[PDB]
């Protein structure tokens, strides 16, 4: 007999400790594996995948057309969108990209912001997206916006643009929900020049607009994500 | 690692920044294909959200009960709460299911805890001390018909017995019948005009069963069960969008009707801040 | 002088030219194999009538309209009834395939729309009653003419509602399935190579369908002034390194 | 040290420090070199 | 080592004891440069005055309180104590705080113990075996609504299960933002007129959620939780003055008004011993 | 099963004991150190600095 | 005294385990094997001899 | 170990699936005696079926 | 490692992996030859 | 022997046994030599 003393915890179950048990069935023989294309090993793999953003939120109930961002012909120095970039909530949440960073609490990296045109071939249009870093107000006019990071947008044969929002940070990591101290900035796009659509054609073009994590990326500390909940077991 | 190299002025005819997403593909652009950056360093590795970390942790799939009482002149035992019984299954509760439904297919081997406590809601001199049987009995295989049938022998079956206030926890292999367990499945058990649709049908891994092996004293005593469960070893294909409605049915994708919509309105304009 | 955007498929007996193609998806990366022997169970020599099924069939054309919500066909049912492809479907207990789909929607430089071609594995609809109500197997094996998003709900039928693709989840994460866009202005072809994805190495062609494809109109069709509002859509689906195993009485399904 | 004799019975498993978001982000049939352009 | 050396007598034009403190240093003086010394070694290291041993030992940082109750009919479960919830934070209690603030920034691990035990204060027939379930909240995170809700469920978020009159004990590393903790921050979380000054903003740690997992017997129970911390791996920069007056708020700097001089006086004259 | 007999102080708790725990947060990497001037690692160390004493107390 | 925590299942009873047991009658001597035809080592073995088929069932 | 081997059409003299049951045997027959087969492994020992697992709970 | 003297005191024993059906499925005396005929 | 994974588990750190209390203690910008004039 070997003199033992436990310790202070002895006995608790602790849900994220990872120990060894007894197999229930000892000498089982499981299926074989056979090959399946498409295995993950990290979350990090498919953050890395864009998503459509429901940009166009101002509907009342969910539609189609919450994905589609309008522009006008012939408008000249105003604006097309904006939104603030709390990733976990707001437009981004839904997204793929919002509903992981929703498993986490930390966050640090780059965003990749894109657009794709769909208006007519025969279109051309011009736009400038802006990102605003920390400790600034949302931008108000095209010069307001221009003067921080931003690329001005040819509308071509290429047809998706796609912005990076780099990383611009004191503090290294920052909360998935919703912290003031912690806030990243503002996205907002004007027209550069303006949208000009071909004769014979007419009303309003649409660009879609999607999201995705660079490889920069950093998620940290895992928790239980806001966006599911219930109120009693379900059965079959 | 770098997790940002150091990059300059650009005045090219090579544009990295333009791209056509109607090819299906997500090109890799980085801070440093559109401003000028410094080099940093990642100092990270993605560790923790590795697949085994995120399906690693004891999750609470099942909360069960059963009760110690006099069964005498109890027609029907299972009725009593004499003894219940669950029809295993792993999405009973949701917090666990969304996880796991991220993904359509899943191979791990699983970690059962069973925490155990008692109640005693009407006036009792004591607390007794109880002694828990779970059996897991696999399709086949006699199932209980009273608190205290042969079944509960359970001479080729593995069962455990600890005690009401402690916890239980042993491992089980992957028994599953194919290669992986079929987060979803858009078919049927034959070719029926009326059979059900769904998993339903392919998750059948039978049920388990709880019941106290203590005779009755004077008071009754309520004995609540709590079935956690931990994935190890995990391995998962084919990422799918996660679940955005609310969940009706164990098995099935079905929604419920008037809903609420699921993508927060604007307070404001396209514009707005 | 190679593009991107010109491409021939030619497979077995029949050939497809685009002249505005965008790439080509490959599901996972991985391109359609047989069996290998290390993953077999199943005892059977397999049968592999190889040039006379693996083709290009066709389906009945669709009409994209303002108002359209987007439609939903399923693999290997929308080809229950090609040629030979078909019958060995209902002659053998097992079968396997991957395939080609070629998606096709053409315009002029005048109108705007953008479609979503996606293709699901494993994907589970949802019964527009909610609860627990299953989803009768013939509204589930519409054969060639797909699932219309845009059709009424019917009893023991799907949900059809599209910011939902029929299961509780968003369209707008339908991007993390393999999936490419038809935008009339970039675009006039699709072309998905589709492995054979299965928790078993081979299965049943009828009680189980292993992928749903969907093409979805996302910004609305527009045309040009007192044009005519709507354009064609054809899908050309062609079976790919088929096998089919365990020959015998042929199936008798519902409906 | 592994106590018991089947591998069920082991712990976690360790990180697969596999990574590669190819298969999903780029699953096209001819390949895309950034900077080159996208339609040739 | 030698705590002294041998000196002796000296008449020199090198003086060590003439100084100008104006020049911010301490210039090292020793006995042996102002009187005859004689030899003698040190015999100590100094190891218990280490940061890691000073703040690495366990100090109560929260007491709180849950009961187990019928909760029929309770309209605010959090309210009743049927699940207390504590905004964690390290400065609630002083003795530690004082300690922790006598340097600006700190970088540790931290180790906690838990301690539950039960009170019945009023006629009971005797002592229940509660089971406490303490849930880490971190915020961004559902938190618990009614001692039962999805949210114990707990799939994705550590929680331990322990007995009442137990103990639990598990370690969480460094989780600060930064690179160490402020202890002190002179700033706010943004140019705003009216926002908080302090830390308040910045240590923003979220909460730590416990309920027993009992259902009711007939009488009441109450159970007092005490979280004990312990630093390890201590790491710590710029020392500053120690704490003088009371403490009035977590996170605030500020003492009390009309409080009392905290330099005793003399009974005596400023000659007096 | 390896025989053990539990001696007299098991379960006790000790503040100033130091043993090892499990992690309540597996695999979690904590934010870079960056160079911060001023670190202090005994207590010998600061109380060598000098500071005023109240000599005067007679207020 | 080597300091020790127990895990959650202590004090289980699992009756697919297998330990090490102290035994009951130490040093007895069991009686010794003699040949016997027959032994069968996996049930696999067995199931290989074909048996009857009541097929006609319907008495 | 393979479970199945590949095995394709027969005509033979030599015909495996004809025996004489009164003899007491059970002839070792497969399906690769009387069907074309493929090859297969078996990826399982037999393990669960010793007479110690099955004899030991 | 055992803990104990006693044989009887070990955990079970490990897989015969002997297998030989044939004392059960072909007791005859005179060697049977699939595929050559049973009664000559 | 650590039992455990993570570095965060294991036990107290051991002695610094570093002490240079000169960045306090002198943090002058001329040297100064304890003898020598503090002011020349
Ligand atoms: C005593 C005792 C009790 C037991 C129980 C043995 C465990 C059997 C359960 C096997 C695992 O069950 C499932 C069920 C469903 C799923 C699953 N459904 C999908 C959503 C995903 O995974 C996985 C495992 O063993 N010994
Ligand atoms: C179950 C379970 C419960 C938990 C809790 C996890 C620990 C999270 C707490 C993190 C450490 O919190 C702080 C808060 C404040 C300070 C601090 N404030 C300043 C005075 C100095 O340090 C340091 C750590 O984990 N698992």
């Amino acid at each position: 007999g070997l003199p033992t003393t436990t310790l202070p915890g002895s006995g608790q179950f602790l849900t994220t400790d990872d120990r060894q048990s007894p197999s229930a069935l000892p000498n089982y023989e499981p299926t074989p594996r056979i090959h399946i294309p498409g295995k993950v090993h990290n979350l990090l793999e498919i953050i890395q995948v864009d998503t459509l953003i429901p940009m166009n939120n101002t509907h009342t109930k969910d539609e189609v057309n919450s994905y589609l961002i309008p522009l006008n012909a012939n408008r000249q120095n105003e604006q097309v969108f904006g939104t603030n970039l709390f990733i976990g909530d707001g437009v981004f949440k839904t997204t793929l990209l919002g509903e992981i960073v929703q498993y986490y609490t930390h966050w640090s990296g780059s965003l990749r912001f894109s657009l794709m045109y769909t208006g007519p071939a025969l279109s051309s249009a011009k736009l400038i997206l802006a990102y605003t870093p920390p400790g600034a107000r949302g931008p108000q006019d095209r010069r307001e916006a221009m003067l921080g990071t931003h690329v001005v947008w040819d509308i071509g044969l290429q047809s998706t643009i796609v912005m990076t929002i780099p990383w611009t940070s004191g503090v290294q990591f920052r909360y998935t929900d919703p912290d003031t101290y912690t806030s990243a900035g503002f996205l907002s796009c004007w027209y550069q020049t303006s949208l000009i659509l071909p004769p014979e054609t007419t009303g309003q073009v649409y660009l879609l607009s999607f999201i995705s994590a660079c490889p920069d990326f950093k998620l940290r500390l895992m928790k239980d994500t806001q966006t599911i909940s219930q109120t009693v077991a379900l059965t079959e | 690692t770098v997790a940002s190299i150091s990059s300059g002025p650009k005045h090219t005819q090579k544009v990295p920044i333009l791209t056509a997403n109607e090819t299906g593909a997500t090109m890799p652009v980085l801070p440093s294909d559109s401003i000028e950056t410094r080099t940093t360093y990642m100092h990270f590795n993605g560790s923790e959200t590795d697949v085994e970390c995120f399906l690693g942790r004891a999750a609470c799939v099942h909360v069960t009960e059963i009760q110690n009482k006099d069964a005498t002149g109890i027609d029907n035992h299972r009725e009593a709460k004499l003894f219940n019984d669950w029809k295993i299954n792993l999405s009973s509760l949701v917090q666990l299911r969304k996880k796991l439904e991220l993904f359509t297919y899943v191979r791990f081997d699983s970690e059962y805890t069973i925490l155990a406590t008692a109640s005693q809601p009407d006036s009792a001199n004591y607390s007794s001390n109880l002694v828990v049987q779970a059996m897991y009995v696999p399709p086949g295989a006699p199932n209980p018909k009273e608190w205290d049938d042969y079944t509960w022998q359970s001479a080729s079956n593995p069962s455990v017995f600890f005690k009401v206030g402690d916890t239980s926890r042993f491992s089980v292999p992957y028994v599953g019948l194919a290669s992986a367990y079929n987060c979803f499945y858009d078919g049927y058990s034959h070719d029926d005009a009326e059979t059900q649709y769904g998993i339903t049908v392919l998750n059948h891994m039978g049920g388990m069963a709880f019941r106290i092996v203590n005779e009755h004293d004077e008071h009754k005593t309520l004995v609540k069960i709590r079935v956690y469960h931990r994935a190890k070893h995990v391995e998962a294909w084919i990422p799918r969008a996660p679940r955005a409605l609310p969940y009706t049915s164990i098995g099935r994708t079905n929604y419920p009707k008037n809903t609420e919509p699921v993508i927060k309105k604007r307070k404001g304009d396209i514009k707005s801040y | 002088g190679y593009s991107d955007r010109v491409q021939q498929i030619t497979l077995g007996n029949s050939t497809i030219t685009t002249q505005e193609a965008a790439n080509a998806v490959v599901c996972y990366a991985e391109w359609p194999e047989y069996l290998p022997d290390v993953d077999a169970s199943d005892v059977n020599k397999t049968s592999k009538p190889d040039t006379s099924v693996c083709r290009f069939y066709t389906l009945d054309s669709k009409t994209w309209t303002t108002g359209s919500k987007g439609w939903c066909w399923k693999l290997p049912d929308a080809l229950k009834d090609m040629g030979v492809f078909g019958q060995n479907m209902f002659f053998h207990s097992l079968g396997r395939s991957g395939y080609t789909v070629h998606v096709q929607c053409n315009a002029t430089k005048f109108h705007s729309g953008c479609l979503l071609v996606v293709v699901i594995p494993e994907h589970q609809l949802a019964s527009h009653e909610g609860g627990n109500v299953s989803v009768k197997y013939t509204f589930t094996h519409p054969g060639e003419r797909g699932i219309d998003l845009s059709s009424a709900n019917e009893v023991g039928g799907p949900v059809k509602d599209v910011l939902y693709n029929m299961n509780g989840t968003l369209l707008g994460n339908l991007l993390i399935f393999p999936h490419q866009f038809i935008n009339l202005r970039t675009n006039n072809t699709a072309t998905i190579v589709i492995p054979y994805i299965n928790s078993v190495p081979i299965d049943s062609m009828t009680r189980h369908n292993n992928v749903s494809l969907m093409v979805i109109p996302i910004a609305p069709l527009t045309v040009p002034t007192g044009a005519t509002p709507s354009l064609p859509i054809t899908v050309t689906i062609a079976p790919m390194c088929t096998e089919f195993s365990g020959i015998r009485s042929k199936s008798i399904v519902p409906q | 040290i592994n106590y018991y004799k089947d591998a069920a019975s082991t712990s976690s498993a360790g990180q697969s420090l596999s990574m590669d978001p190819s298969k999903f982000t780029e699953p096209v049939k001819d390949l895309m070199l950034k900077g080159a352009p996208a339609l040739n």
